[PDB]
RNA sequence: CCAUCUAAGGCUAAAUACCGGCACGAGACCGAUAGUCAACAAGUACCGUAAGGGAAAGUUGAAAAGAACUUUGAAGAGAGAGUUCAAGAGGGCGUGAAACCGUUAAGAGGUAAACGGGUGGGGUCCGCGCAGUCCGCCCGGAGGAUUCAACCCGGCGGCG
RNA sequence: ACCGCCCCCCGGCCGGCGACCGGCCGCCGCCGGGCGCAUUUCCACCGCGGCGGUGCGCCGCGACCGGCUCCGGGACGGCU
RNA sequence: CUAACACGUGCGCGAGUCGGGGGCUCGCACGAAAGCCGCCGUGGCGCAAUGAAGGUGAAGGCCGGCGUCGCCGGCCGAGGUGGGAUCCCGAGGCCUUCCAGUCCGCCGAGGGCGCACCACCGGCCCGUCUCGCCCGCCGCGCCGG
RNA sequence: AGCCGGGCGUGGAAUGCGAGUGCCUAGUGGGCCACUUUUGGUAAGCAGAACUGGCGCUGCGGGAUGAACCGAACGCCGGGU
RNA sequence: CCCAUACCCGGCCGUCGCUGGCAGUCGGCAGAGCGAGAAAGAGAGUGGCGCGGACGCUACGCCGCGACGAGUAGGAGGGCCGCUGCGGUGAGCCUUGAAGCCUAGGGCGCGG
């Protein structure tokens, strides 16, 4: 008899993609032998984030990647992004840029092109640069979905911006007794 | 009951895809060979004949 | 790879002709039984005739 | 090709259509190990059991 | 499919993972939304407020077709044209400033939100903005009102 | 390329069979008649294969070569064998590593050329 | 002030619907307690004054070749004989389970029986057991081969 | 007319031909035929021969080594 | 089992996405399938919110021109603080006859640029309240900003 | 009070230990018992509370027997205590 | 002195953790290491005969160390557990005997 608890015993984190698609256990192969025979550790966070599921490898915009690499110091540097890179269309001027993800839109990959800039896959990536020096590692708005204005304190309670389930947006759908002053109560 | 769901709809991407990849996958010899087909005596499996 | 070979056009008598096309960039399209499975479980329904 | 279109060109027959993109170009995990460039960045492996 | 599914994996559990002391009954608590004022009142309260009541003028005969008024910002402005439009544009030098008609790619209203870039445009729409216009305006530009 | 169609062959194979808590490859060039990477006779540029000869004695070994990849009808170039064990494996050893062909496979293929030989030889 | 029609008379095909009817085609359906209630002399037998209610029930064999003839018995029913690849298919006859029963063999028996753990004893069968494994590399002895290495010719392959 | 993209021809580079080669030369290996002719090479048999590996048909015993335990017999010393 | 909704997961495309309805494919073993439409994207969902409604509808920061600037240009551009995986730099430091002297790679004080995300402070849009002044004209008004 | 910039690391009690955070969610909403405290009742294997631990959901050694007591909580085995 | 499923030592199964190790099978074209108290190079350079060497690696694999294992209601995972039909595949099986049924026979798996 051992005076423990078991319940936090097993960690949740995933072990491989729960994907079943082959080029990417392919990408898992090499970086888990990159990861775990080099002490760098963008190889370690480049595999968990392969390892991670869609929702949670947001899409790149054009427009982030740019506004994130034109800020000092990172010049010439590799933008390395483990979700997908999508075109903006509310940004004119793109300078050329080194880029690498797992997928990128087919306009953004024309528009970096015309710039001059060269789309690289987390492939060649390793040969270019196995421990990674010179890469600068962005991600996606992981908040950027819209189910998180559901999430948290629930609507009708003070101090609550929480967006309710309606089936229809209008002046006759939750609008009279939690929320006025005039019917009710006013939360 | 009749009104079970019987059919399903699939993107035509997809589809365009999954045929580029069953294309693609009929010209190796290894993936042939282990569908079973016996073509050890093909002279190239992309096998082209005139349009005679 | 992005190489595309020279295929041989092969004649009705089984020998090679004088013709070779190149390969179409088709085959070398990435292959994903992933989807090729999930659009022929999907398809291979469309097919079915109700029971009830 | 006419069909599915190249990677630089694209499918004439179809409305708008291209070859789907590849996730990873070079799938010689072979090569991609052995190559000097990645062989140069490495630790030295550590072999030897050390049972209890 | 039926093979994943959770009732294979229950077979032979008595019960059948809904309880013994409280059973499966048919409806404990009411059809559909019963009791939304009475003993799901505080569900109702606390996940959507203000279900009940009534606010607002009642407009009978509703057609949609008459407030039909689509929008388009100006970020957004210089897509509804071709890019070659755009840089012909710039590198012209005789001061010279395309049409961009929003009304012939289906957007009435022209509101002013992204940052425009620096050449003269002549925007013709519907309706406008203050601050479209005064964006149009800075920018160097003509803003057109069509029927 | 290789590992591709290995990730694509590990589990949907025809020459495939699995019962009793075991699996095993069919396919003919195939050392150890069993499912792995390194034995696969169909996914390597380089292949080695070992079966009995046509004639009730000698061996056969299978090179596949290194042009027509694409080509079956001419991929493999077979040598019969037909001498003593220790010359038949000296000649297999000396193939396999002079050649510096597949050099993995040289104690699996001496193993199956031993074995079809004493196969070939008669019972008591 | 505008806008738009001309009521209180009439006709009119096509696109649309179809669990009845005639004639067809098909199925990731059921396979005789299932599928229609009904695979069969089924809305039949049968029940109710009536409205109405409403079953059970498929399979010898390739071919009846369906057991001539003798014998005991009043007969049912048997013993021989015969057909058949098979009567271990004999007219509700393919296969023929369980519950339950008869008989034969073995074992046991005064705390109802049965059960878990641990042994022991006796059995039916199995090892096709009953002088005990094989495998290299040598050493020694008795043998026998068209015999090794090195070269020449030709072909093939790998690498540069 | 202009611009973008693509196909084809020619010219010049870069890279690949290991998802995609031909000729020449060199090296190596293999095979077929002669050369080779038995202190070489090979095949089969015998020894209760040796070394190494795996096991004994069944039933048993002993020895030493190590781990973990239970106990016994000696002797030495400190505060005392 | 069907429909609806929510969330989590896998795939395609991605500021777009989706032919489900229809049509073209010599109708018809499979095939009642599959392919195609692109000037068949009508349309749905998304890309803008807010107000009961009339309606309105989403940054700005620096210098020269009249700080006690009216007001035109030159510009620069979508905030700030704290914490932040990674990356950059790097004082110093990683051996052997010595000695001069390198190359390449690893270490590392401190210092940078800081993803996502959290907290906080500002800013902008719509309704509403308080205060107060100014500006525009085809119709100078119970006008508009 | 808010802002900037600068300087101070002997990380300022002991002990122990990775931590934070977000979605979706079943069952439950009849309880009972014991030391101590405690209300009603003559009292009760009665009725009602507080704290902790149990039983319920739990087998094992002991109390001959036993939902709650004493010891102790459990994968299949050998030895020792 | 006696004994519990408690405690100590040992074996075995499984779970969890180390988000541990292995692509280095680098071989006459070679040189067999990265267990060792001390953050980092068996660093590269310039001047004073016999032809030979086990296993591996279904990487969804294999291997090594520790800790742990009660369970109703309930939740989740893995089933090379099982039944029926469909698309593939086994140059599968079968009148020299399939399905089904019976068995004091030989076995496997913790179990289905
Ligand atoms: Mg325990
Ligand atoms: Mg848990
Ligand atoms: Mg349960
Ligand atoms: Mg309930
Ligand atoms: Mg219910
Ligand atoms: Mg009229
Ligand atoms: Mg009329
Ligand atoms: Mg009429
Ligand atoms: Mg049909
Ligand atoms: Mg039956
Ligand atoms: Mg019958
Ligand atoms: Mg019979
Ligand atoms: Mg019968
Ligand atoms: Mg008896
Ligand atoms: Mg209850
Ligand atoms: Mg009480
Ligand atoms: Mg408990
Ligand atoms: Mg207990
Ligand atoms: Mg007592
Ligand atoms: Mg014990
Ligand atoms: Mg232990
Ligand atoms: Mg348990
Ligand atoms: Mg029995």
């Amino acid at each position: 008899g051992v005076d423990i608890r078991h319940n936090k015993d097993r960690k949740v984190r995933r072990k491989e993609p729960k994907s079943q698609d082959i080029y990417l256990r392919l990408l898992v192969k090499l970086y888990r032998f990159l990861a775990r025979r080099t002490n760098s550790t963008f190889n370690q966070v480049v595999l968990k984030r392969l390892f991670m599921s869609r929702t949670n490898r947001p899409p790149l915009s054009l427009s982030r990647m740019i506004r994130k690499m034109k800020l000092p110091g990172r010049e010439n540097k590799t933008a390395v992004v483990v979700g997908t890179v999508t075109d903006d269309v509310r940004v004119q001027e793109v300078p050329k840029l080194k880029v690498c993800a797992l997928r990128v839109t087919s306009r953004a990959r024309s528009r970096i092109l015309k710039a001059g800039g060269k789309i690289l896959t987390f492939d060649q990536l390793a040969l270019d640069s196995p421990k990674g020096r010179g890469t600068v590692l962005l991600s996606g708005p992981r908040k950027g979905r819209e189910v998180y204005r559901h999430f948290g304190k629930a609507p009708g309670t003070p101090h609550s911006h929480t967006k309710p389930y309606v089936r229809s947006k209008g002046r006759k759908f939750e609008r009279a007794r939690g929320r006025r002053a005039s019917r009710g109560y006013k939360n | 009951k009749t009104w079970r769901r019987w059919h399903r709809r699939v993107n035509t991407t997809q589809k365009r895809y999954a045929i580029c990849s069953a294309l693609a996958a009929s010209a190796l010899p290894a993936l042939v060979m282990s569908k079973g087909h016996r073509i050890e005596e093909v002279p190239e499996l992309p096998l082209v004949v005139e349009d005679k | 790879a992005c190489a595309r070979p020279l295929i041989s056009v092969y004649s009705e008598k089984g020998e090679s002709s004088g013709k070779n096309v190149t390969l179409p960039a088709v085959f070398k399209a990435p292959i994903r039984p992933d989807i090729v499975n999930f659009v022929h479980t999907n398809l291979r329904k469309n097919n079915r005739q109700p029971y009830a | 090709d006419d069909l599915y279109g190249t990677w630089r060109k694209a499918a004439s027959l179809k409305s708008n259509y291209n070859l789907p993109m590849h996730k990873m170009l070079n799938t010689d995990l072979s090569r991609i190990l052995k190559s000097p460039e990645i062989q140069r960045a490495l630790r030295a492996p550590r072999k030897k059991i050390h049972r209890r | 499919p039926s093979r994943l599914r959770k009732t294979r994996k229950l077979r032979g559990h008595v019960s059948h993972g809904h309880g013994r002391i409280g059973k499966h009954r048919k409806h404990p608590g009411g059809r559909g939304n019963a009791g939304g004022m009475h003993h799901h009142r505080i569900n109702f309260d606390k996940y959507h407020p203000g279900y009940f009541g009534k606010v607002g003028m009642r407009h009978y005969h509703l057609k949609r077709n008459q407030s039909f008024c689509p929008t388009v910002n100006l970020d957004k402005l210089w897509t509804l044209v071709s890019e070659q439009t755009r840089v012909n544009a710039a590198k012209n030098k005789t001061g010279a400033a395309p049409i961009i008609d929003v009304v012939r790619s289906g957007y009435y209203k022209v509101l002013g939100k992204g940052k425009l870039p620096k050449q003269p445009v002549i925007v013709k729409a519907k309706f406008f903005s203050r601050r479209a216009e005064e964006k149009i305006k800075g920018v160097g530009g003509a803003c057109v009102l069509v029927a | 390329s290789a590992h591709l169609q290995w990730m694509v062959v590990r589990n949907c194979s025809s020459f495939l069979i699995k019962r009793n808590k075991q699996t095993y490859s069919t396919e003919p060039n195939n050392l150890k008649a069993r499912n792995s990477f390194r034995y696969n006779g169909l996914i390597h540029r380089k292949t080695v294969g070992v079966e009995p000869a046509a004639d009730g004695k000698g061996v056969v070994v299978v090179m596949k070569r290194r042009s027509g990849q694409r080509k079956p009808a001419t991929s493999y170039v077979r040598t019969t064998i037909n001498k003593n064990a220790r010359a038949t494996l000296s000649s297999i050893r000396h193939m396999i590593r002079k050649n510096k062909y597949h050099p993995d496979l040289r104690m699996a293929a001496i193993r199956r050329a031993s074995a079809i030989l004493r196969s070939q030889k008669p019972v008591m």
